[PDB]
């Protein structure tokens, strides 16, 4: 099956945010839907729960999100919702839309509760200044997470390393490297694609020789 | 709230051998009916958790026969017969008996103990785009090495620098069981143009000598 989450992003402390989750590959109306989150300080934490029409639309919440979060389903649209009211910094994490307990997981959306502003990334080409040649892209000064890196629109993936973003006074910084046979660059172009959905921005950087 | 405890936090295992991971709960989660609402999950790096085993021993859809789940009452054991490279990741355990709430374990990281691999090191001077904005990051990639233990040293004109360095490791890659690391020395443009030689040095188990890549601003 497949579960796709939507919404999230940067929210200032105290604000509100709605998460939506479209489901397919199974019958949305015959399963318990749960929202689960993950973070380095909490680990995997069950958040909410909703049941069927034949269960009074029953709901359950974790003790820490009760009174602030509202789980809601829509069997017509095969969508679960999570209206999150009075968000605090503790709610920052990766939220997974799930079905059953916990049979099926979505990809997960990222929620960052912070009062800084959304900033689009700067993408810098990393060209060399061996039978293989390694190229790179440096992604600095964006907020919040995440950004996704691909190379040649995903056509290159076997020799790619993408590193986790680290937060500093320069906002987020991450890097990505790709390794291709040196006889194929720069004759066959290599381009890194950096997508930052929080800022509605995508950058494509063709790595050219210095 | 029932507490799930997974032991150990991390486990190394060679390919072909077997692996066992313990998951214990605060109380017996044996429902009045049947056995336990005990579920096992595998979260490969960069992905979401995926249900492997449910109700102690039942294997979920598309789970290979090498994943087996034992245990009863408070103790539960997940086993992997003939470990494969795609098996690496963090294994979790959840419980659905005493609910709410539904609680998970801390997670056990499965690490493939592969042969030693020396890093392939590549250094990159700052781009012209970044220099225009007044910044100057030198990037050093250390790719496809094992074990994960590694030290990176940045030297500027033969002098070591420690502040302005940003380090980032990837998780183990299932395609070759190696790790990779990115080391970034970030300077202002002003300081960068007052020096010539920039060097990252890798000290790793695979070599008594550090692996060195360097460049001069006189390209």
């Amino acid at each position: 099956v497949n579960l796709e989450e939507s919404g999230g992003g940067l929210v200032q402390p105290g604000g509100s945010m709605k998460l939506s989750c479209v489901a397919s590959g199974f019958t949305f109306s015959n399963y318990w839907m749960n929202w689960v989150r993950q973070s380095p300080e909490k680990g995997l934490e069950w958040v909410a729960q909703i049941r069927l029409k034949s269960d009074n639309y029953a709901t359950h919440y974790a003790e820490s999100v009760k009174g602030r979060f509202t789980i809601s389903r829509d069997d017509s649209k095969s969508s679960v919702y999570l209206q999150m009211n009075n968000l605090r910094a503790e709610d920052t994490g990766i939220y997974y839309c799930t079905g059953g307990v916990f049979d099926y997981w979505g990809q997960g959306t990222t929620l960052t509760v912070s009062s800084s502003k959304t900033t689009p990334p700067s993408v810098y080409p990393l060209a060399p200044g061996n039978s293989m040649v390694t190229l790179g892209c440096l992604v600095k000064g964006y907020f919040p997470e995440p950004v996704t890196v691909t190379w040649n629109s995903g056509a290159l993936s076997s020799g790619v390393h993408t590193f986790p973003a680290v937060l500093q006074s320069d906002l987020y910084t991450l890097s990505s490297s790709v390794t291709v046979p040196s006889s194929t660059w720069p004759s066959q172009t290599v381009t890194c694609n950096v997508a930052h959905p929080a800022s509605s921005t995508k950058v494509d950087k063709k790595i050219v020789p210095r | 709230d029932v507490v799930m405890t997974q032991t150990p936090l991390s486990l190394p295992v060679s390919l072909g051998d077997q692996a066992s991971i313990s998951c214990r709960s605060s109380q017996s989660l044996v429902h009045s009916n049947g056995n336990t609402y005990l579920h096992w999950y595998l979260q490969k790096p960069g992905q979401s958790p995926k249900l492997l085993i449910y109700k102690v021993s039942n294997r979920f859809s598309g789970v290979p026969d090498r994943f087996s789940g034992s245990g009863s009452g408070t103790d539960f054991t997940l086993k992997i017969s003939r470990v494969e490279a795609e098996d690496l990741g963090v294994y979790f355990c959840s419980q659905s008996t005493h609910v709410p709430p539904w609680t998970f374990g801390g997670g056990t990281k499965l690490e493939i103990k592969r042969a030693d691999a020396a890093p392939t090191v590549s250094i990159f001077p700052p781009s012209s785009e970044q220099l225009t904005s007044g910044g100057a990051s030198v990037v050093c990639f250390l790719n496809n090495f094992y074990p994960k233990d590694i030290n990176v040293k940045w030297k500027i004109d033969g002098s070591e620098r420690q502040n302005g360095v940003l380090n980032s490791w990837t998780d183990q890659d299932s395609k070759d069981s190696t790790y990779s690391m990115s080391s970034t020395l970030t300077l202002t443009k002003d300081e960068y143009e007052r020096h010539n030689s920039y060097t990252c040095e890798a000290t790793h188990k695979t070599s008594t000598s550090p692996i060195v890549k360097s460049f001069n601003r006189n390209e």
